[PDB]
């Protein structure tokens, strides 16, 4: 899921606005 | 912005932020 996908690895805005929906 | 590792709480205001929205919302759907 989005916690360990985005502390694992990074994550940018472009990203992040993703998992919003 | 600047690329990062994020998590907890400051993974979901980043989130947050991007979105412009809070999410949870009246009978929770996630």
């Amino acid at each position: 899921g989005i916690v360990e996908q985005c502390c694992t690895s990074i994550c940018s805005l472009y990203q992040l606005e993703n998992y919003c929906n | 912005f600047v690329n990062q590792h994020l998590c907890g709480s400051h993974l979901v205001e980043a989130l947050y932020l991007v979105c412009g929205e809070r999410g949870x919302f009246y009978t929770p759907k996630t």
